């Protein structure tokens, strides 16, 4: 009954892009707000885009999904229901995809994608916090 | 702090929700009325919400 925000695990070689899924699971109370921060190694990876899964994230024309990539090495995702009732997240699924470029200079091996436990916010449509936790992911830089 | 509608010292999604509730007519308890007029034009409206979204998106 703790809702979990999880970052996926992928691999690739320098010059390629990788798509990392961000998943919400163990949903019970329908979710009206998510605020999360994901850190990554900016010396190895460049964020190209952060894209919502519109099967699960509705009303993206009205700023249901706000991405902050103003600072290298940090991605902040904010999910909201602009209608305050009609589009909560009520089932498990993929929230978003992180699209990273693996930089030309990236060395081989594992590199963590870390969710900040202190700034994670998950709340219901009545503005009450929902018991929540995060799970980290990683990008493994490999040969081709 | 403009955009800190709940006066918790940060501007984040909780503040967006509170702005939307206020613009939807809700009596939002704990709202800092002084933080609402983010662009200082005398009115609280959708342009302040857009400025709040821009703060969260770009700051
Ligand atoms: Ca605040
Ligand atoms: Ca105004």
């Amino acid at each position: 009954e703790t809702v979990k925000l999880s970052v996926g695990t992928v691999s690739g070689n320098p010059g390629d892009t990788v798509k990392v899924p961000v998943t919400i699971s163990q949903v019970s109370t329908p979710v009206g707000l998510i605020c999360m921060d994901i850190s990554y190694d900016a010396s190895k990876f460049t964020v190209k885009d952060v894209l919502p899964n519109t099967d699960l994230v509705k009303d993206t024309d009205n700023y249901s999904f706000i991405v902050n990539t103003s600072t290298p090495g940090k991605i902040s995702i904010t999910f909201t229901d602009p209608t305050l009732a009609n589009y909560p997240i009520s089932v498990d699924g993929i929230l978003a995809y992180l699209d990273f470029i693996i930089n030309s200079n990236a060395t081989a091996g594992d590199s963590a994608l870390t969710v900040d436990p202190a700034t994670l916010i998950v709340a219901d449509e009545n503005d009450k916090d929902i018991k929540d936790a995060a799970s980290n992911g990683k990008i493994t830089v490999t040969g081709s | 702090i403009l955009g800190d509608l709940n006066d918790d010292g940060v501007v984040n999604g909780r503040d967006i929700v509170m702005m939307r509730q206020y613009l939807a007519g809700k009596t939002v308890s704990g709202i800092d009325k002084n933080a609402l007029d983010i662009n200082g034009d005398g009115a609280v409206n959708g342009d302040d919400l857009m400025e709040l979204i821009k703060k969260v998106s770009n700051n």
